[PDB]
């Protein structure tokens, strides 16, 4: 039933000349940027219940039941195993504690469960500083322990997939465990997915009877996305903008689907991908040195690309010419001046995004939303002044009084000069960008002092905040600048179909009308 | 090497003679010609002795059930046949032999047959592949070999290879190998052919009276009611031989020298035993109340298969019936556990008490000859 | 103090003649003279024989086996020309262990175990076929044989009868066996080999007199002169196992006065008509000695200083002890709530005739009494819950063999139990004993 | 619209500007 | 044309592969030919498991023991799975670029149905070094398998008959 | 034998007769054991206590050797027999081997020895209940191991269960059971008014309310409060170190009056809920949420229901109808992973495992009313 072809195989598929194309260096360094910065987001939202835990460990070895703290982690289990890592990681570094990880797969039964368990712990203290599982017993576990750290680590031993054990495996195993405490300092951290009812009506009296379990709490994972999205796809500092209706799906798959952080990390990274494997022509997009480089890089596939994509077409027609769409060289020395148009419409979006997203989410009823990422897909998938929601929003504006409107303007403009000058002014090409919004913002402040000296000027500053900052550096994507299909990806049709999997409508299409396929 | 005795061994004169016939009737003295096997004798013979002849090689199967003196007509015939071949009257041949009972497992008869080829000890793997090499390689001169094979039904099962590797090694030409296979069911190669019928009345009487010879230690009636209470049952005629020794051993300490016929009815009671009806007299009272019970559930629900609830409360009824207390449901669980662990019933573990299904093993019939009479 | 250590040394005494003591019997003068025979011939005439003891559990089949072979082995003729294997059912429970065993007693070339189970098993048959009737005769005795049938093919007890049936060496196999039909579990060859020879050994002592005369046997201390003789004997066996434990009846040396006076107490006790019913309800019960042995070491452990004499109460109060139901002393250990649950589902079996029930049937009609019982008032279900796992891990409530508060359950006991419970419970407040009513 | 034919008459668009 | 299409696909399917994510193609009739041509005309170097998921008599352990032993050497597998899928996630950890891609036509077959053979699929295309080509239901994968299985959905309707599966 | 006696009960009053029957039969080491002791009764009882304390006593003063095991440790014989033989022949080292029952017969066989020390065996198997599921070798074996290894030893066993269950097809030897009792009320305020000295120390040791805690602590206090604790705890459970446990916190409640029935009454009832619980708005995705509460509509034992039946409650009760993807039926098993749903067989056929409240929760933050569908 099966074939091998080894070839080699003892005890990066592609060469050279892909690897040397510049989008393989540059997607890589991308990804490996957005990659270490979620890595960054997760272990500083980790390092609070990370001090409880440990605390609580620390805490057991200075002092029969076992101790025991449930950790309520939600419903998808594979995000929390680097947390249980990192868990293990601040375990080692302090030589408080060596940890087992018993997974449901390793304990169909107690015996396997058990010889899981013993060689997890030896294994693992030999880590940190080959005999067979077969004669992993017990016994021998607490000989190894005299052995050793009598002369106290804790044994932790994390269950992180409890719901899926069986019950009366689950059972026998904390009898087992709470029988050798005492003799064995055991900590038995869990994984329980759904509620701590589960956990007491799975456990009876027995098994219950020598249980101490205190309850933590992970943060939720929309709490999560919430904060991956404001603070890293939203960043200033990266040049990759996702498109709004490809924003909009892949949070529709979070919220509506899975909370699986790592699911919509591996979508983004098909965006990604996609975007960049098309050419050379996509690796123009990064930081404005070394795209200038690039451009003195660049071959001719990568002009005609660019020369293809949509937006260019507007930027030709509002039009020389001949040495633009011809000449090349021409092209290659005028392509930085358009690069640094779009770099500056980015870092203006984020900045009249962040004045925009306080001045509305403070107000009641929302109509355009809270949260930056829900006012960002709107004002890409189409142009913000026009809808209805924005005009009862200007409508709810001007009919505040003055004191609470003066308060939230104050707060916008000390929101956003705070998020001038602690997020734009690092980045180069940040001192244009501050040169830019800067007077302007200082129009809108002359007209807070002309409201707060003077009804009808609250409407004047009404207007002047709408054609500063939303007219202008807020537009939508096919009134932005050309060439930004270098920056951003629009194209979800492709990796919808290519993501979301629908076998039956496949094969429903190919039962009703092969001619949709085969062309007959 | 086997330790010896210490002691020699007592001597033949100082033996009664019906010690004498004792010991000739010992199922260990193989006659050097058997009795009332002549055809299958000639058979066996005549087809080993043309295959042995022409060098050619092939395939037997000799069945019947067991005791009818198979294998000792076999070691016969190859006996006298290595008699022959030792005197240059027949062309020489090798013997090798394995018995399917000895190995542990199937495939372990090809490190048994390397056994009696080199006399070297391999794994089976290269045991096979050496096997193979020899038979398929024609290498004159090739003698002609004879591989017996007893009991080649264990062979057959979940292997499957080692009985067809046994039956087809003599259809290559290279091979002069000729397998004989022993066997009890006559339909074993589906599940050349002989069968071995049952010894009968006549033939299983002039066997005993053969290895008396012309001693007069037995009665020609002793031997006739042997022959039909045996031959009724299987035709074996190792059971005849037992049967005639405990009745030898009853006339020993009858202190007669002839068996007479009421000793081959004592060992005919004691042979063919029916000794259940003596387990439910000698049983305690309230296990006789037990036993009455189940027949009773039997009869009342129809189905042969009783619960103890009702049996309990039919015991209930019948003690109450009796004028006896009986014990609680605590002990009468312990009760059952004894039936059986007798196996007068058949029942379950006892952890699933009150539910346990209880089998009467003992004929109902038994119950009330025991209990009666 | 004297008359303690007299009462010490009869304590000590009576229990360790209940408790070991292997070889002295009683009753079997045919079967025991048949096994000795037998045993006797094969050792010296080199016959190679099969003999398979039967009976019912508790009666003496090891301890006739024993006592055969402490009657042959001090002859020097069984002690010399024969090499006795002991196998048991329960410890070999598989073909190559039981093959190491009897690789191991029988001393042979590759003991010193060497070699593969192959090896082992060739070995063996090798030794065995090297011999004749000038090898020394090996005693197989297969304890439990009906375990031995249960293995793999049969494939040891085929070479066990085998050798039996072949001018080989002079093997005896005395299969021992508590299942009246083995014969018919045997396969048809190990059946065609088997010699049909069956010793029985149902036990003597049907009739009540002989009951009583066997307890007054075990009771009774026997004259010095017959420990003196059974020491002498027990030193004969151990100039040559389970020899060096055993009775050793030489520490044990009696005033007479004390055995007159115990001897005319036990006569006493056992001539009163309420002995007699307690023994009388033990007859009726269990006849084997096992039970009366266990019976009498109850009845022998409560002999303290204080009180040394037997007394018709005291084996009124061991029997008591014997007789009473188990369960219903676990009934009347529990709380109130549990019992409560207990009558509701008494009260749904009785109605449905027992119709399986659920968690939820049960605490529904268990809420129809709380909500006016005036004292379960204010119970919640989980506590109702609690005491229903805990009812379900005592075993009083059984799967049919799914949510843990919507499994379907069998009760375990019957009517008469819980009803029985209702008088010998204590402090039973009276609206759960008038609800138990009807 | 093709991007052909668009590159194409912005070409000519383009000589002609 | 169909086929020739999806044959033009190829190179971008070699890309996909090296970012960890594994194919997947889902079509009605029969697709033992695409990635039997994937398999001819590309992968006729890299070391490749083709794997008949519609064999009647296959087990977990066939193709376990068939890693371990004919491509490993490390001889038959350990009895428990998951410590064999350990060692071969050791063994493999042990060995960068010495990439394993396995091509299971019909990751639907008779004896991978169970939730537990999944789970071993799942933990086996975990590995960094090797990678997972399948044909095609999602009842069996749950959120853990599926994150595991970094799958890369593929329509290959083709409308080839069912002569071999 | 007078010694072990008197060395217990101090450790534990109202066990008089239970530790007087356990010292003649198991007591003086000179005289021979009874081949199985099967000693039973509730949970909370004091058996693996007794003897536990009871081998130690006898083990430390006399020649015994005692071994405690606990079968559920047991997952096989070899790990038994280990441990049986690492206690019963001590200081063998790591040299020590065992591979089956067989072996272990042969090496305890080799520890016999002279008479004149008086050497006794003995083997506790607390949590017995667990041996009729594994190599059904060992009970048959365990209730005549002094018969096997010519010793002079005792098998104690250990179970809430009488000796009914432990039956067997091949029969058992003979045994002495043994009956511990539970406590009636009185003798269970005997019990848990024992610790008098200890809780009025441990109050002393955490200025005017220590005196004045001293000067009214005493035994009369203490054994009326816990005559209120048992007029209202007893009826619930007998379990006595549960008792024990909820008697010592409800004392640290009701002391601050002091530092009354009804102030103290008012707690109580809401502790009797949460006894046993032993603790020092499930967020859910949008069409996971629709998913669980159309199981839940489907089955409302609740109904098994195959997955076509749960497809068209939810797509009726959408009002959208989205397509069949991936992730809806990646949300199905997921449920069913994390035990939010079950299998009750297996066409196939789920079972919703939720109550009421939690779905009424579920229809709240979402909008969709159930009520109107129940
Ligand atoms: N015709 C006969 N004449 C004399 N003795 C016989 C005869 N038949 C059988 N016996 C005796 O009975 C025994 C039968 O042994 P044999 O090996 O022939 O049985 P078998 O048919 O091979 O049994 P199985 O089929 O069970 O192996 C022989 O030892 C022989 O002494
Ligand atoms: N005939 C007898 N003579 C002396 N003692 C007997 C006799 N029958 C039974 N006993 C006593 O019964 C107890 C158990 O007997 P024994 O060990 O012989 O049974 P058993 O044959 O081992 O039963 P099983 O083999 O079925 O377990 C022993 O203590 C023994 O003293
Ligand atoms: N009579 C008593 N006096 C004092 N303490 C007691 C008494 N009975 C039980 N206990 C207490 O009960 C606690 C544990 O009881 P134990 O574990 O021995 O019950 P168990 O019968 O083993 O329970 P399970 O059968 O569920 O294992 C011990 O800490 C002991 O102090
Ligand atoms: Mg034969
Ligand atoms: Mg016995
Ligand atoms: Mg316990």
């Amino acid at each position: 039933g099966c074939f091998v072809y080894k070839n080699g195989a003892t005890r990066s598929l592609l060469g050279k000349e892909v690897v040397q194309q510049p989008f393989y260096e540059e997607y890589r360094k991308a990804w490996n940027q957005i990659n270490d910065h979620i890595a960054d987001l997760q272990h500083r939202s980790y390092a609070r219940t990370l001090e409880q835990l440990v605390d609580f460990v620390v805490g057991q070895a200075e002092r029969e039941v076992l101790p025991t703290a449930a950790l309520l982690t939600g419903i998808n289990q594979p995000d929390h195993l680097s947390q249980f890592t990192a868990l293990t990681q601040r375990l080692h570094a302090q030589r408080a504690a060596m940890v087992c990880v018993l997974q449901s797969r390793d304990c169909a039964t107690l015996k396997a469960a058990v010889e899981t368990l013993v060689f997890g712990l030896v294994e693992d203290n030999a880590e940190v500083e080959r005999l067979r599982r077969s004669q992993c017993t017990m016994k021998q576990l607490k000989s190894w322990y005299t052995n050793n750290f009598d002369s106290r680590r804790q044994l932790v031993v994390i269950l992180p997939d409890f719901e899926c054990f069986n019950a009366s495996v689950l059972q026998d195993l904390i009898l087992i465990l709470s029988a050798h405490c005492g003799s064995l300092p055991f900590v038995l951290v869990l994984g329980v997915a759904t509620a701590m009812t589960a956990v007491h009506g799975t456990l009876p009296y027995h098994v219950s009877s020598k249980i101490r379990l205190r309850v933590f709490q992970t943060q939720a994972a929309p709490t999560g996305l919430n904060e991956v999205l404001d603070k890293v796809l939203l960043s200033p500092k990266y040049a990759f903008h996702l498109s709004g209706k490809t924003f909009k799906f892949l949070t529709h798959i979070f919220l509506y689907y899975d909370f699986s952080i790592h699911g919509f990390i591996q979508g983004f990274k098909y965006c990604l991908m996609e975007h960049f494997f098309g050419g050379n022509a996509f690796a123009l997009c990064t930081d404005y040195s070394k795209a200038l480089g690039r451009i003195k890089q660049l071959t001719h596939e990568d002009m005609e690309t660019i020369r293809r994509l949509p937006s260019f077409r507007p930027y030709v027609e509002q039009i020389r010419i001949i040495a633009v769409l011809t000449d090349d060289d021409y092209l290659k020395k005028k392509l930085p001046q358009l690069l640094r148009d779009c770099l500056l419409h980015f870092l203006l979006f984020r900045c009249s995004l962040e004045f925009l997203t306080e001045l509305v989410g403070d107000l009641p009823r929302c109509p355009l939303g809270k949260l930056r990422r829900e006012l960002y897909v709107n004002c890409l998938n189409r142009a913000i002044i026009s809808t209805p929601e924005y005009k009862e929003c200007l409508q709810m504006l001007s009919f505040l009084s003055k004191d609470e409107f003066v308060a939230k303007v104050n707060r916008a403009l000390e929101r956003t000069e705070q998020f001038l000058v602690e997020e734009i002014a690092p980045l180069e090409l940040g001192e244009a960008c501050t040169a830019v919004l800067r007077p302007k913002l200082e129009a809108i402040r002359l007209a807070v002092d002309e409201v707060v000296k003077a009804g009808r000027a609250l409407q004047k500053t009404l207007q002047l905040i709408e054609t500063q900052i939303v007219q202008d550096h807020l537009r939508a994507l096919q009134d932005a600048p050309p060439i930004h299909e270098l920056f951003v990806f629009s194209d979800i049709a492709t990796v919808r179909r290519n993501i979301i999997g629908a076998p039956r409508a496949a094969l429903h299409t190919a039962l009703n009308n092969p001619h949709f396929y085969m062309q007959c | 090497s086997m330790q010896q005795r210490t002691d020699l061994p007592a001597k033949d004169s100082s033996k009664s003679e019906l010690q004498l016939a004792r010991e000739q009737l010992h199922v260990s003295v193989v006659p050097k010609s058997l009795p009332c096997r002549e055809r299958e004798f000639e058979n066996i013979y005549a087809f080993l002795e043309g295959k042995i002849q022409d060098q050619c090689g092939g395939c037997m199967y000799v069945s019947g059930v067991p005791g009818t003196g198979k294998t000792a007509t076999v070691t016969g015939v190859i006996r006298t046949l290595q008699r022959m071949a030792k005197q240059n009257e027949l062309p020489a041949f090798e013997y090798l032999e394995i018995n399917g009972m000895r190995l542990t497992e199937p495939r372990q008869a090809y490190v048994q047959i390397y056994k009696q080829l080199t006399g070297k000890t391999v794994s089976w793997e290269q045991a096979h592949a050496l096997l193979e090499k020899r038979f398929t390689t024609p290498a004159p001169r090739r003698v002609t070999t004879v591989l017996l094979v007893d009991e080649l039904d264990i062979l057959c099962n979940r292997r499957q290879d080692v009985v067809y590797n046994l039956l087809d090694w003599p259809t290559k030409s290279a091979a002069k190998l000729v397998v004989v296979t022993i066997a009890n069911t006559m339909d074993l190669p589906e599940r050349t052919r002989l069968t071995f019928q049952p010894y009968s009345h006549k033939q299983l009487q002039e066997i005993v009276t053969a290895r008396l010879g012309g001693s007069e230690t037995f009665k020609g009636e002793a031997v006739q009611l042997v022959a039909r209470k045996v031959a009724a049952v299987s035709g074996d005629a190792r059971r005849a031989l037992d049967i005639c020794r405990r009745a030898t051993e009853i006339a020993d300490t009858a202190a007669v020298k002839c068996v007479t016929m009421l000793h081959v009815q004592q060992a005919l009671a004691e042979m063919i035993a029916s000794a259940k009806v003596q387990a439910i007299r000698n049983c305690s009272r309230m296990e006789q109340i037990f036993l009455q019970a189940i027949a009773a559930e039997v009869t009342r629900t129809g189905v042969e298969e009783t619960t103890f609830m009702g049996v309990y409360q039919q015991v209930e009824t019948i003690a109450a019936f009796m004028g006896v207390t009986f014990p609680p449901p605590g002990r009468a669980l312990r009760l059952c556990s004894k039936l059986g662990a007798e196996r007068l019933i058949i029942s379950e573990h006892s952890r699933n008490d009150l539910f346990q299904k209880i089998l009467l093993n003992v004929s109902a019939d038994d119950i009330h000859y025991a209990l009666r009479v | 103090p004297e008359a303690d250590r007299e009462l010490v040394s009869i304590r000590r005494f009576l229990k360790e003649r209940l408790q070991r003591d292997y070889t002295t019997l009683r009753g079997y003068a045919k079967e025991r003279s048949n096994v000795r025979l037998l045993l006797q011939r094969t050792a010296e005439m080199g016959e190679s024989n099969s003999l398979l003891l039967l009976g019912p559990r508790g009666s003496g089949k090891t301890t006739l086996i024993n006592s055969v072979l402490a009657d042959l082995l001090p002859n020097k003729s069984f002690g010399e020309n024969t090499l006795i294997v002991h196998l048991d059912g329960n410890l070999h429970t598989d073909d190559r262990v039981a093959l190491k065993s009897i690789t191991v007693q029988m001393q042979l070339e590759n003991a010193a175990v060497f070699g593969s189970f192959a090896e082992n098993l060739a070995f063996l048959l090798q030794c065995l076929k090297a011999g004749g009737k000038h090898s020394k005769s090996v005693i197989f005795i297969l304890e439990e044989f009906d375990l031995f049938c249960a293995h793999h093919n049969q494939t040891l007890l085929y070479n066990l009868f085998d050798v039996s049936q072949s001018a080989q060496a002079p093997i005896c196999v005395l299969g021992v066996t508590c299942r009246l039909d083995v014969i018919e579990l045997l396969e048809k060859r190990v059946k065609s080999r088997f010699s049909h020879r069956q010793v029985f050994l149902f036990p003597s002592l049907r009739r009540f007199e002989d009951y009583v005369d066997l307890c007054r046997d075990l009771l009774s201390l026997p004259t010095g002169n017959s420990l003196l003789l059974a020491a002498e004997k027990i030193y004969n066996l151990q100039n040559i196992y389970f020899s060096r434990n055993h009775f050793d009846p030489g520490e044990y040396g009696f005033s007479p006065r004390l055995r007159d006076a115990w001897n005319k107490q036990i006569c006493k006790v056992l001539a009163t008509q309420q002995a007699r019913s307690t023994l009388q309800a033990l007859h009726d019960f269990d006849i084997s000695e096992a039970y009366l042995k266990n019976f009498l070491f109850r009845l022998v452990a409560h002999l303290r200083p204080q009180s040394p004499h037997i007394t018709a109460e005291k084996m009124a109060a061991v029997g008591s002890q014997f007789e009473g139901d188990d369960k219903i002393e676990l009934l009347c250990g529990l709380s109130v709530l549990e019992l409560c649950l207990i009558i509701a589902i008494k009260h749904h079996s009785q109605i449905y005739d027992r119709d399986s029930f659920n968690f939820e049937i049960i605490y529904a009609r268990f809420s129809k009494f709380a909500k006016v019982s005036t004292t379960m008032q204010a119970v919640e279900r989980s506590i109702v819950l609690k005491a229903f796992e805990h009812l379900r891990i005592a075993e009083l409530i059984m799967p049919l063999t799914v949510q843990k508060e919507f499994e379907m359950h069998k009760l375990a006991l019957t009517y008469s139990q819980i009803h029985h419970c209702m008088q010998r419970y204590q402090a039973l407040p009276t609206e759960v004993a008038q609800w138990a009513q009807s | 619209e093709d991007y052909e034919i668009w590159k194409a008459r912005m070409l000519a668009k383009a000589q002609a500007k | 044309a169909i086929m020739e299409e999806y044959r033009s696909y190829f190179p971008k399917w070699m890309c996909i592969l090296n970012e960890g994510f594994n194919i997947l193609l889902y079509g009605l009739g029969s697709k033992h030919q695409l990635l039997q041509s994937f398999h001819r005309e590309v992968l006729h170097k890299q070391t490749v498991l083709v794997v008949n998921g519609f064999f009647p008599s296959l087990t977990i352990k066939d193709m376990l023991d068939s890693i371990t032993s004919d491509i490993l050497d490390a001889g038959i597998s350990p009895a428990n799975p998951h410590e064999a899928v350990d060692m071969i996630e050791e063994e493999f950890a042990l060995i960068p670029e010495t990439h394993l891609f396995l091509i299971v036509h019909n990751l639907d077959g008779a004896m991978l149905r169970n939730v537990k053979a999944q789970a071993i699929l799942s933990r086996l295309a975990r590995i960094p070094n090797i990678h997972l080509l399948a044909s095609i239901t999602p009842l069996l994968w749950d959120q853990g398998k599926l994150c595991s299985f970094n799958f890369s959905w593929w329509d290959c309707t083709t409308m080839l008959p069912y002569t071999n599966e | 034998m007078e010694a072990i006696c008197s060395s217990l009960e101090p450790l534990f009053p109202c066990r008089e007769a239970a530790i007087e029957t356990l010292g003649e039969l198991i007591g003086d080491s000179s005289e021979t054991y009874p081949s199985a002791i099967y000693l039973f009764g509730h949970s909370g009882t004091g058996k693996t206590a007794l003897t536990r304390a009871f081998l130690k006593e006898c083990g430390k003063r006399q020649n015994v050797r005692t071994a405690h095991l606990n079968a559920i440790e047991c997952y096989t014989t070899k790990i038994m027999l280990e441990i049986l033989l690492d206690s019963l022949a001590p200081d063998q080292g790591d040299a020590l081997k065992v591979d089956n029952m067989l072996d272990f017969v042969e090496q305890l066989r080799r520890q016999a020895a002279t008479r004149v020390e008086d050497q006794g065996f003995l083997i506790a198997v607390d949590n017995a209940e667990r041996l009729r599921d594994m190599d059904a070798n060992v009970l048959p074996v365990l209730l005549r191991l002094q018969e096997l290894t010519n010793l002079n030893l005792c098998v104690i066993l250990l179970s809430q269960l009488p000796f009914e269950k432990f039956y067997n097809k091949t029969g058992l030897s003979e045994i002495v059971c043994l009956h511990l009792a539970q406590y009636n009320k009185a003798e269970t305020q005997r019990i848990l008014g024992s610790d008098f000295q200890q809780v009025r120390n441990q109050l002393l040791e955490q200025k005017k309310r220590l005196e004045i805690c001293q000067e009214a602590v005493t035994e009369d206090f203490y054994n009326n409060y816990l005559n209120l604790f048992l007029s209202v705890f007893y009826k619930a459970c007998r379990d006595v170190p549960e008792l024990q446990l909820t008697a010592r916190k409800c004392l640290s409640t009701y002391l601050e009056p002091v530092l009354l029935w009804r102030h103290i009454a008012g707690p109580l009832r809401s502790a009797l809920t949460q006894i046993y619980m032993r603790i020092e708005s499930l967020e859910l995705p949008y069409y996971a949420k629709f998913l669980l509460i159309a199981a839940f509509l489907a089955s409302h034992g609740p109904k098994s229901f195959s997955i076509d039946r749960l497809l068209a409650i939810f797509y009726a009760i959408l009002e959208e109808k989205v397509g069949l993807t991936c992730n809806l039926l990646s949300q199905i098993s997921t449920l069913v992973h994390l035990n939010l749903l079950s299998f009750v067989s297996g066409s196939a056929r789920l079972q919703c495992t939720i109550g009421l409240e939690f779905v009424l929760q579920i229809g709240k933050v979402v909008g969709f009313n159930v009520r109107q569908y129940l």
